[PDB]
């Protein structure tokens, strides 16, 4: 599918970026990161905190929150860019988002693609996802798979750096 | 003590970046962040400052992170830079002081014996004097009240060196009034 | 009785001073090695002239200018001389 | 007993001494860095 | 050494609740707990006779003690040279502590309040001075407990009884009344410390009356049932009326050191007059 | 084994002059947080592990670093001053190891309990929720002034821990003569 001069965001993104919390042990992340019936639920309540970082910065355009009919399927979602620190729940359900979403049943569904304003993502490095409700209100929330979609912003190596040519070694 | 603390352009526009690259994504009351200075007589002269990670619970009022490492290294690269400019003071942009405020003084302490917290309310763009200066006293008030350790204002004002003033007339020139303005500004200014 | 009431005392805070000695020494090494990089020829030649306190010197260049040095530099102020 | 607590405690003695010293040459890197 | 957890089980009310209690955080070693409740009998209305098993104690505990906090021997050393009443044998008894008393917990400023105040009963000026003089320097660094602070400003203040202290007397009792002001002991204590304030005020020659302690609760909820008159002639001094009747009131109520002085107070109503009345 | 960021959280109460170990309680909790933090070290040098104190003002000794000689070098000097005021204690353990480097490290808050705790029994059973849904796994360690595990802490570590979790452990000390081997003798390598 896809659309057009956009590629996959998840060969971007890094092992050590993935902090989803409230997960249950058994069903991780990185189910819902695989594109099989593995998937998150959570473990406490309802509410869900993902988040999630890149190698290199990117442009978001679109997002896939595909989750099971059950009624628990991601409801209402915050989303937040950019994150200095980790994210507290309280802070989620305080914080103003980067985007409100309100999933509908149609978006949930395996081909169930949800636009993004992509105007507000063009440097993103880090993203979190609030999951705050399900559609039947389960006690916990199933995430059956989820990816990112956009652009990367051609970023470069700071270290890299390196002389090519010049006086070799010694200048002004 | 310390008598008056003067304040350059650039810890101030630091601090504004600081406070509108936090809020951007992780808006929250406050920001924490360190200032560097020099002293003079009794006087001191503060031009720099960097932000630093913090955090500050709701109400707990007790609970905070300020990162000492990171504190202690970015000191050191920034002392590599430039070595003049040693720890005096920390700076918040919260309007209001809190009982959390003083425990951050005294971590500051151990850097500074006798540092000194400084409030930029960003925000408020009025009357005038956006800085704010406390020192932390402890002393038996002579008059039979109980003791605290306690907040002490402190005189600040705006101070600029030469670099830092061609810098920031340049880009207030396009709305600047002049240094003159015969009748009108002084009447302005007397209103 | 004896011998037992210094055993963990003894073993463990010279270990402590020994990381403190050898992180201190790695970090002098480090400064060394920068003033190192910063003492790169030329160095134009001149001649000393009286010192001051507010251990401060004062130099005559080659170049036939005075200049003022808040501190002497890198040489300590008993060795030099006018 | 009291010759290796003598040993441990004068070897403690000595490289206290040296760092004392070890910092003193710091202190004055430090000092030759800032001038 | 262990045995004497035993031999001194008696001479106490409730010999269990008392002994007991204590031996038993000696004996399996847990010393905090014991540190807690040596410090808390001292205070026993009676003649706290158990300092004399205490000087033996001393030698029991404190041969490999390892743990005891600098403050939890110097509260008790400071109420046992209190109770043993020689000025002589107290000077080598807070020595023995004194000397191994460095730690950083500073406590060594206790026993030099405790020696002033011994050395001011016998003596009230010889070399009182030095012994208050090595703590004020020293009142510094750490400023923040303010317990030590109450200790100096109460023996400065006892600094009355040297004849010239009244107005540096007014300033320093000010000064340990806002080191501590809840009650924590009887009113009468207070109310005496109020009135002696008050002698104070009006004596000094650079102190008039001073306000806000008018206005202070440990005075002024203590001295409106008794001794009213020197309330009555703080509140005229306060006010500028000079006045004859309260005065000579207050003179009866207090005739040595207020009534001899009348040429002074006369000088302080009129010149208050002057402030109250351009006021 | 796995890979983690700890912060051990040590006790500098008053009550750490009790002196039920072996021979200082002051001394021997060092030997119990080098063997807590050398098997963390040895099990994969990325795992990384910072300090707190929980007594008194609750300020971060060490900030979460790999380098363990800087834990084992800022233990010296504890003096052991107030009292354990656990209740922001555990909660500012976790909000500074939030801040670590690398997510994908594993939550982990060892903390030393040498002193009588006091709290609300309606909430301290709920911060375990709280530090649930923060994904925070515990470890606590009770000492002899402890009364063997009060209900109030045994019923907070089993609802942290409760659905059968990692069964995080809150292991009291045998009281007397004892070190923290009762941590080494399963659950620091099985919990």
């Amino acid at each position: 599918d896809i659309p057009k001069g956009y590629m996959d965001l998840m060969p971007f993104i890094n092992k050590a970026g993935c902090e989803c919390l409230n997960e249950s042990d058994e069903h991780g992340f990185d189910n819902c990161l695989r594109k099989d019936t593995t998937f998150l639920e959570s473990d406490c309540d309802e509410q869900l905190l993902i988040t999630v970082a890149f190698n290199q910065p990117v442009k978001l355009y679109s997002m896939k929150f595909q989750g099971p009919d059950n009624g628990q399927g991601p409801k209402y979602v915050k989303i937040f860019i950019n994150l200095p620190r980790s994210m507290d729940f309280e802070e989620a359900e305080r914080s103003e988002p980067t985007q409100a979403l309100e999933l509908t049943e149609d978006d949930i569904k395996e081909d169930g693609i949800v636009p993004l304003r992509y105007v507000k993502f063009q440097n993103v490095n880090s993203v979190t996802i609030f999951v705050q409700s399900n559609q039947g209100e389960e006690e916990t929330t199933r995430i059956s798979y989820f990816t990112f979609i956009g652009t990367p912003v051609q970023a470069t190596n700071m270290n890299d750096f390196k002389r090519v040519v010049g006086k070799k070694g010694e200048s002004h | 003590a310390v008598q008056k603390v003067v304040v350059h352009p650039l810890v101030l526009l630091s601090v504004v970046d600081h406070f509108n690259r936090i809020g951007k994504v992780g808006n929250q009351k406050r920001v924490v962040g360190v200032l560097l200075g020099s002293w003079q007589k009794k006087v001191l002269d503060v031009s720099n400052s960097f932000a630093v990670p913090f955090d500050e619970d709701d109400k707990d009022d007790s609970v905070w992170f300020l990162d000492h490492d990171y504190l202690e290294n970015m000191y050191g690269m920034f002392k590599k830079v430039n070595a003049r400019e040693r720890i005096v003071g920390w700076y918040h942009t919260g309007p209001k002081l809190h009982k959390n405020d003083i425990a951050i003084n005294e971590l500051m302490k151990r850097y500074c014996p006798n540092s000194v917290l400084v409030i930029i309310d960003v925000k408020p763009k009025d009357l005038g004097l956006p800085t704010e200066a406390y020192i932390s006293v402890e002393e038996v008030h002579d008059d039979g009240t109980p003791t605290s350790k306690t907040f002490e204002h402190v005189t600040s004002e705006i101070g600029a060196e030469e670099a830092e003033e061609v810098g920031v007339e340049h880009l207030l020139r396009d709305i600047k009034d002049t240094t003159v303005g015969t009748l009108s500004q002084r009447i302005t200014n007397q209103v | 009785r004896l011998l037992d009431s210094e055993i963990k005392i003894m073993k463990s805070e010279v270990l402590r001073v020994t990381h403190e000695l050898q992180a201190m020494k790695d970090k002098i090494k480090e400064n060394s090695e920068k003033i190192k990089v910063n003492k790169t020829l030329p160095y134009l030649v001149s001649n000393v002239i009286e010192l001051l306190d507010v251990k401060c010197a004062v130099i005559k260049t080659s170049t036939r200018q005075t200049y003022f040095l808040p501190v002497i530099g890198l040489v300590d102020a008993e060795k030099l001389k006018p | 007993k009291l010759l290796e607590h003598k040993e441990i405690d004068g070897r403690l003695k000595e490289l206290r001494e040296q760092l004392k010293e070890l910092t003193k040459q710091y202190e004055k890197s430090e000092n030759d860095l800032k001038a | 050494v262990p045995g004497f957890l035993q031999q001194s089980q008696n001479s106490g009310p409730g010999q269990p609740a008392v002994w007991h209690r204590l031996e038993e955080l000696y004996t399996k070693k847990l010393w905090h707990q014991l540190t807690l409740q040596v410090l808390d009998f001292v205070q026993d209305p009676c003649f706290a006779q158990g300092d004399g098993l205490i000087k033996l104690y001393e030698n029991f505990i404190s041969e490999f003690e390892h743990r005891v906090n600098p403050l939890s021997l110097v509260e008790i050393i400071l109420h046992v040279v209190r109770q043993m009443t020689d000025p002589n044998v107290a000077l080598t008894f807070l020595e023995k502590t004194r000397e191994k008393v460095k730690s950083s917990d500073e406590a060594v400023i206790l026993c030099k309040t405790a020696i002033g105040a011994l050395k001011l009963n016998i003596g009230d000026l010889q070399v009182t001075k030095e012994t208050i003089e090595d703590v004020e320097e020293m009142l510094n660094n750490l400023p923040g407990v303010t317990s030590v602070h109450s200790r100096f400003y109460d023996l400065s203040s006892k600094y009355y009884q040297t004849i010239g202290n009244h107005a540096s007397y007014y300033k320093d009792a000010l000064r340990f009344l806002g080191c501590v002001d809840i009650k924590d002991l009887p009113v009468s204590e207070q109310q005496e410390r109020a009135f002696t304030l008050g002698l104070a005020g009006l004596l000094g020659e650079g102190v008039f009356n001073f306000g806000e302690l008018l206005m202070h609760p440990v005075l002024e909820s203590l001295r409106n049932t008794d001794r009213q008159w020197l309330i009555d002639t703080l509140y005229a001094f306060n006010s500028g009326n000079v006045e004859r009747f309260q005065t000579l009131k207050t003179a009866w109520g207090q005739q040595p050191d207020l009534a001899a002085n009348e040429a002074q107070l006369l000088r302080k109503i009129q010149l208050l007059c002057l402030m109250e009345m351009t006021f | 084994m796995v890979l983690e960021s700890t912060m051990v959280c040590v006790d500098n109460s008053e009550y750490m002059r009790n002196g039920d170990f072996l021979p200082t309680r002051l001394q021997a909790q060092q030997d119990a947080v080098n063997i807590v933090c050398h098997s963390k070290t040895r099990s994969n040098p990325e795992n990384n592990v910072g300090l707190i104190t929980l007594a008194n003002d609750c300020e971060v000794l060490t900030t979460l670093t790999p380098d363990t000689g800087r834990i084992l070098s800022k233990l010296h000097t504890v003096q052991p001053k107030g009292k354990i005021t656990f209740c922001t204690g555990i909660r500012v353990a976790h909000l500074a190891l939030k801040h670590r480097q690398g997510k994908n490290h594993k939550m982990r808050i060892i903390a030393f309990v040498g002193s009588p705790v006091e709290d609300n029994e309606k909430d301290l059973v709920k911060l375990a929720k709280r530090l649930k849904k923060e994904k925070v796994n515990v470890d606590i360690i009770n000492f002899g002034e402890e009364e063997v595990n009060t209900e109030k802490l045994t019923a907070f570590v089993n609802t942290l821990n409760g659905k059968d979790g990692t069964g995080s452990h809150l292991v009291t000390v045998p009281p007397g003569p004892s070190l923290a081997d009762a941590l080494i003798s399963s659950p620091i390598l099985a919990g």
